[PDB]
């Protein structure tokens, strides 16, 4: 933790939204199936 | 717009032809070579034909011969609808595309579909958005008023729609470009009613686009893919994705084949559009034989759209091979194919060149440093005179005069060296630089 | 709304049941000696009768040997596979090439197969409801749900999995399904069009009613080869936790196809076959451009060509006393090793004729809907019969052009000398490049 | 042809079978000749049987098309079954992910024979038919009916609990384990059959077994343990059996289950099975792969292999010198030597005849003779596309016999090697050279 | 401080006519090198045209390199310089002409202004279904949580008395820690006390963070949230650079025409560097040699020297330079001449300066002696040396010993192959 802390202050420069949860495959609209968007975000919710 | 401040490339607009396939002496830009403009007005004319395929043309001759000129006047002159492929064949290694896959890709990427949709639309001022609960006799009582500048009307939701006017968070009020197979409704921004509201002071705060066209009207929306796009789909559920970061891998053959079928039944039906577009390459002499018999058999297939390919170096090394022939091409392909020479420019058009560079360029040149460049770019080539033109522009700015006068085209020349100057300059100092061996004598002295 | 390249001129050899072929017919002209010995390949392909057959011809280019494989492509039809893909594809990236050559053959061997099945589908009505017989919560085992359809209504219950199923497709009580009892999972035709239109607009699907009588059944036969069972058998199919969505996701790359599958998809496509569910039939194979294969590749074919299941094979070589790619003294006539050609015999592809050659060009005028001139065609195929018929065939369509832009309809001797002019073949680009100042 | 096997250039020949004497035969199962070759083939056979002694060679060498192929898949079929056979080319070992040492390692390991028993406990036909007197399990009591014994099954706090799992309507036959396992269904009965019409793919229906229930059953398997590196390969390293993700096995994992397989044989739990080892032209080859062959076919567990080739006077491929048969010194030196000979009219003739019959072919008198006179002056493989080809001219011919007709018309219309060669030669102008010399002008 | 044979050159001295000065800012000679990089220094200010190329040749210690360096530090801080060698061009994962084309979209600096608002403050709050009920100085507001970013406040061990820095339009947490407020729970607690922070929760500031062309490239093609659950899977499930392709550049360029049309925005060029191109295979100068006939090729330099030497990547391309003849063609000649004895004076001179070498006269000299013997570097690379071996042998000064000394001790080039021609061994 002590090795892990303070420098940690790099930025990544650029990002663009809606690329992310369009990977995913969770959304409110993707090409992918629909039966696990619930089930995925419960996992995301309770993944170590 | 397409942000391109200038190039060496950006001065040509649409070349220049007539109806009877003959030359323009000064067409938009690129002048000369008449063979060469005719034998493009003829391949724009094949094109527009649609009509042949697996036909592949050799841009011979000496280099310097406006063949990248003649492939830009073409590609800005066949015009839009038709997307091509001007890259050249260098970069056809990859570390995530086989060469057998990248040619296939370049293929099917060369042949086009357009499709047309008949979507629908429901435009309209929607005044308000109204959104009752799921009662038991009617699932949803989901009142909102669409209605454009001819007609005042109210609709109804469906239990479906109500997440699709806010999944960005919008307002009511919005032109709606709504699709029924779609699910995801596409607001416009804000719109007009017919009304003077309320009596005392009002009505502020209203300037935006009103509906104009019909409360709904059928729309057959044509939307332009290539074979990369549907290729990419079939692999993967998600396309969009490697699409854009471009990480695809290497899709099989099937795919291709009920593709094919797909696309000619399409076409049978009615519903899809051919654009069997053309193909350009580079540097066909460095191409290797493995490529070579590809493209041989890519010829006498019954899908083969049309080669523009072209070797600048003549009776060079055959990549690839062991043996040398001219054209850098075996024989087979070489008679498979078409030739077209090109020859070399006189000085007249290079100086209608250099002026045509200069007035795209929008400087008050004068014509003595013209005459300058003229025999500069004469003596050894055409683009020492184009960069030579712009270095003495800076010239005459770092003098304090726009006009760009003798002196400036006479420091450009001395400082800037030449390729005759650059070898004698290398050949009397053969113990001076890394050499072979790399033997650099700094010893000045001793 | 139509493209020709180089074919679809040619739809048959043309022959007989005496062998008996036909000087201008199917699209070719000449070559009895080849026709006939293609007739008897094609006739003996026809009985399914042998596997590994293999024969090499020597042809020069434009002598016709991709128009002969062409015509007994479709001399088979169809249905009857064919995979003829650039000898230069073999050297691939994501797989060693003798597995890439395995994968082929595993392709090109054909099949028929067919299955029988039933599918039930609106809802009339709905009733839901076993006993837990012990400490269990409850039971429930049986619902009674409506079937609508067009022509009759018979509602029915299943075992439970069915309503599940239910549940999964979300359908409500005026909304159809298609439920194959095989599985008895639901395939969703979609929404109805009774009890429809209970609001204005719907993003949904209305869907039409399903029609006929409920209890659908039917049976369906397709021809199906088996490496792409092997492509589906590797992959999952199904899932419902991270790892489908993951593996889905993630792109699959080329692999080796292990022998123990070959053994294992042997014995089930045979175990079909027995019940009648499937009928066979070989495959056919062609490379052109052999020549540039290596050595390790002519020697492992001595031995692939052994392989009991291989379907007929087509070797296709026009050099002549050249080595084989990769070899210091493996030298042989069209580069292909004797230790190889000791399996199989050789056929003489020749070139054309005078006669021969006008009337191609004349007949690749009809294919391409123009007009010739006997002048222009005799100045065309003359200059063939010197150098090449394939200048006077890139030629015809270019000439055609000049035409249209003169306003006719026919080639005349300027259009053909202009295009000539303009464009120019090998042999003038033979003494002209030496020449040139600038490479 | 028990798989879609449709026939073999060589399908009359199955199983280098000689008789109780070993003494060859003028003609046997197909063959003739061979004497000696084949009397040391069955000496060689009887060694790998033996089952014994590892570490052996044998070198094979003659002119092709001699049934050397056919020598080693009449060998295989002479083994029997249960024996593997390492069916590897030369082509085979130069792949990507896979290095050729390794590789030659995993055929082996593949090519070993090995067998593994377990055993086993269930109870059949348990018609369970649950009543009990909510949750808790008061009293918990299960009647079971098989068709031997019924009676009513005491529990406890793991089966209370337990027969509530796997939720079922108790109508059905199940196994339970009494060594204390878990519930597994078998299917439902026949009157389950008929209550619901069309049944879920999970519902079948099986008769209740028709005996006792407590079954102790006995298992057996033949796997080779390099499936079960496979399979330990990782957490979960099932899907890679077939997929081929191996990712050259390290020898840790050899030698651990080396161990294992050794400790097994000395509890009688496993038993070795002869393999063996077969790639065709062996020349072919890197001058590395003979190094380490010449080292590991002298380990433990060094199954034979059969060497065979055909070239000359060559160069081992990866170095220089010119060397014996195109192979080193030191494999030419630990292995014994199969040679073939050439072809005589009388074999070529049997033979021709055989293949015919192979193919459902007749042959008359004059055919025959004038396809053993190619065969001769030829090779026989000539011969055995001709009389394809002449019967597919008969059957076009309204025939079945085979006679001078159909062997002329293919002789015509299908060149022999040597006037190929010799039209090659004298047609040269429309041919090709390495620097793209060819003749396209005609006139 | 650190010295490494450069931060002597503070410019190349251009007067009001762009002419330098003999010896400023440490330069030596080579008026010709010193007026071509004037002039492209006028060129590149000029910003208006592109696709143009030079390259400078001379031979070693010739200030090709040196005037590199000096064209940097002249340019400024925010137009870019590129430096980049012929084996950074051998990349790994990705073919060498995308990174070529990667380094030119990152040379491009594209001055913009974005918008970018934080929310933070101490949370009230937190309704699962998501309410985050920030409290700063003066607001107390409540936002809701997408699932994932619920997760990832979820992941924070968030409680009532903590902060967070949770951004507003990257939508990523980062938590400040427990609230100062509560400082009284314990004399020794472990976790540290920020206070409320000030202003409202959902502060709005505007920033001049701009992007480079890669930047945005990488914004969209590798998305990178950061503190979200859902952007790690994003960043961990391609963390690589991916073989963009020409469909994504043109959407590119739209999307920054656009944003540049906005009109905040703006566009500066850059200079990308090149050393030792004749090491360069013949396939990327003969893709280079189509790649700079385009309209956003941005401008290079090319640094090599080569005699009459076959170009790599060929076997019988015998040019100058080690350049194939067509690139010698389209590109530009600089002259640089070799170095002379009052050159070799001065530039010792300078580095003994910059080293805090107080050299006295006649070391200089014999220093220039040696240069002008065998090597300049050889001579440059003694004077750190000299001046350690005279503070160990007790001397301010260099005497004439030290430099012996060295010269017995630091041989060069030419005594070792002296000694190479007489050894029973290697
Ligand atoms: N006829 C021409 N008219 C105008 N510009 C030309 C002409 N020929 C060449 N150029 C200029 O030269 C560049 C292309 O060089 P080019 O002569 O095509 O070389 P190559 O013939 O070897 O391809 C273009 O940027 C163009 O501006
Ligand atoms: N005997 C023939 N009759 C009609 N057309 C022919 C004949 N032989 C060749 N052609 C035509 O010539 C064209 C080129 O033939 P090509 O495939 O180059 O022959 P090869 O495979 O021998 O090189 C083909 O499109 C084909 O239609
Ligand atoms: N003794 C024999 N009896 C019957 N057929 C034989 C005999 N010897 C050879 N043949 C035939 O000759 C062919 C020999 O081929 P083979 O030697 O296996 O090829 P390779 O030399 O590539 O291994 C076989 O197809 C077989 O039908
Ligand atoms: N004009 C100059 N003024 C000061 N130092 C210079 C000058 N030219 C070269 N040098 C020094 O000589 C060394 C070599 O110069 P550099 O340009 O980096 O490489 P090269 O000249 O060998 O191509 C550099 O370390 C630099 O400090
Ligand atoms: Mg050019
Ligand atoms: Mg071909
Ligand atoms: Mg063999
Ligand atoms: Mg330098």
């Amino acid at each position: 933790r002590k090795i892990i802390d303070t420098f940690a202050v790099l930025t990544p420069s650029a990002v663009s939204l809606d690329m992310r949860k369009l990977a995913l495959g969770l959304n409110d609209d993707s090409s992918v199936g629909e039966n696990t968007r619930l089930k995925v975000m419960q996992n995301c919710f309770e993944v170590s | 717009k397409s942000l391109s401040l200038i190039a060496a490339h950006s001065h040509i607009t649409g070349l220049g032809l007539d109806e009877n396939l003959q030359p323009r002496p000064t067409s938009e830009g690129m002048v000369g070579q008449l063979q060469a403009r005719r034998a493009a007005g003829v391949i724009l004319k094949m094109v527009q034909n649609g009509t042949i395929a697996g036909r592949a043309v050799l841009v011979a001759g000496p280099p310097s011969t406006g063949k990248t000129a003649l492939a830009m006047g073409v590609s800005q002159s066949l015009g839009k609808d038709v997307p091509f492929t001007a890259i050249a064949g260098s970069e056809i290694f990859s570390l995530e595309l086989s060469k057998t896959e990248a040619l296939t890709q370049a293929f099917r990427k060369s042949i086009g579909i357009k499709i047309k949709e008949e979507t629908e639309l429901i435009e309209g001022e929607v005044v308000e958005i109204q959104i009752d609960r799921s009662i038991t006799g009617g699932h949803k009582q989901g009142k909102l008023t669409i209605k454009t500048t001819d007609m005042e009307t109210i609709y109804e939701l469906g239990n479906k729609m109500i997440d699709g006017l806010t999944k960005e968070k919008v307002l009511a009020g919005d032109v709606i470009s709504i699709d029924k197979a779609s699910g995801k409704i596409t607001k416009l921004g804000r719109s007009f009613a017919r009304s003077r509201d309320y009596d005392a002071m009002g009505a502020d705060t209203r300037f935006v686009q009103c509906p104009e066209g019909e409360l709904q009207k059928r729309k057959t929306v044509v939307h332009t893919v290539s074979l990369h796009e549907i290729d990419v789909i079939n692999s993967r559920t998600q396309g969009f994705l490697a699409l854009f970061t471009g990480d695809t891998g290497e899709i099989r053959s099937e795919v291709r084949d009920q593709i094919n079928t797909k696309v000619a039944e399409w076409k049978e039906e009615g519903k899809a559009e051919i654009v069997p577009g053309v193909l350009f390459i580079d540097e066909v002499h460095m191409l290797d034989i493995e490529c070579f018999s590809f493209i041989n058999r890519a010829l006498e297939d019954e899908f083969a759209p049309i080669v523009m390919m072209a070797t600048n170096r003549g009776v060079s090394k055959t990549r690839g091979t062991n043996y040398k022939s001219p054209h850098g091409l075996p024989l087979d392909l070489l008679d498979r194919s078409i030739i077209i020479t090109t020859k070399s420019y006189n000085e007249q058009e290079i100086k209608t060149i250099l002026s045509i560079r200069a007035q795209e360029e929008e400087v008050e040149l004068s014509s003595d440093a013209l005459d300058l460049l003229t025999k500069t770019g004469v003596e050894t080539s055409l683009r020492y005179s184009s960069n030579l033109i712009s270095v003495a522009q800076q010239i005459a700015m770092k003098r304090k005069n726009n006009t760009v006068e003798v002196e400036d085209v006479k420091r450009a020349y001395l400082l800037f060296l030449d390729s005759a100057r650059s070898v004698k300059y290398v050949q009397e100092n053969e113990s001076q630089y890394i050499d072979d061996q790399g033997n650099v004598q700094i010893s000045i002295a001793k | 709304v139509t493209r020709t390249a180089a074919h679809t001129h040619i739809k048959g050899l043309g022959l007989d049941e005496s062998g008996v072929a036909k000087r201008v017919e199917g699209g070719f002209v000449g070559q009895i000696e080849a026709r006939e010995a293609c007739g008897v390949i094609v006739d003996l392909i026809k009985a399914k009768k042998m596997s590994g057959r293999a024969i090499l011809l020597a042809g020069g280019p434009s002598t016709g040997k991709t128009a002969l494989a062409l015509a007994i492509s479709q001399e088979l039809g169809p249905k009857v596979p064919f995979c003829p893909l650039v000898g230069s594809e073999l050297y691939s990236v994501e797989v060693k090439k003798t597995e890439t050559l395995m994968e082929n053959f595993r392709r090109a061997i054909g099949l028929r197969i067919k299955e029988t099945k039933e599918v039930y589908e609106e809802v009339t009505e709905l009733t839901p409801e076993e006993n837990p017989l012990g400490g269990y919560g409850k039971t429930i085992s049986h619902v009674i749900v409506g079937l609508k359809s067009a022509k009759g209504t018979k509602t029915l219950r299943l075992d439970p999995t069915i309503y599940e199923s239910i549940q999964r497709e979300k359908v409500s009580i005026g909304d159809v399904i298609y439920i194959e009892a095989n599985t008895g999972a639901v395939k969703r035709v979609g929404r109805s069009d009774a009890y429809a239109t209970e609001f204005d607009l719907e993003t949904e699907e209305y869907v039409p009613l399903p029609k006929g009588e409920v209890h659908k059944k039917k049976e369906i036969v397709q021809d199906v080869t088996l490496h792409d069972l092997d492509v589906a058998n590797a992959r999952p199919q199904g899932g419902q936790d991270v790892i489908s969505m993951m593996g889905q996701l993630l792109k699959p790359k080329k692999t080796e196809i292990t022998e123990k599958l070959r053994q294992e998809v042997n014995k089930v496509v045979a175990k079909y076959i027995d019940q009648g569910v499937a009928e066979l039939i070989p495959g056919v194979l062609f490379i052109d451009e052999v020549n540039m294969l290596d050595i390790e590749i002519f020697t492992y074919l001595n031995k692939a060509l052994e392989s009991n299941i291989a379907p007929v094979v087509v070797l296709a070589s026009n050099r002549g006393m050249t080595t084989v790619r990769g070899t210091e003294d493996v030298i042989s006539p069209h580069g292909v090793p004797p230790d190889l050609i000791d399996r199989l015999l050789i056929v003489r592809t020749l070139p054309y004729d005078k006669d021969e050659i006008r009337t191609i060009i004349e007949r690749r005028a009809t294919v391409e809907r123009l007009q010739v001139e006997s002048s222009a065609l005799d100045l065309l195929a003359t200059m063939g019969t010197e150098t090449s018929l394939r200048y006077a065939l890139q030629l015809l369509a270019p000439c055609g052009i000049l035409a249209q832009t003169s306003n006719r309809k026919e080639i005349v001797v300027n259009d053909v000398n202009e295009a000539k002019l303009l464009f120019l073949d090998a042999k003038r680009s033979t003494k002209i490049l030496e020449t040139s100042a600038n490479y």
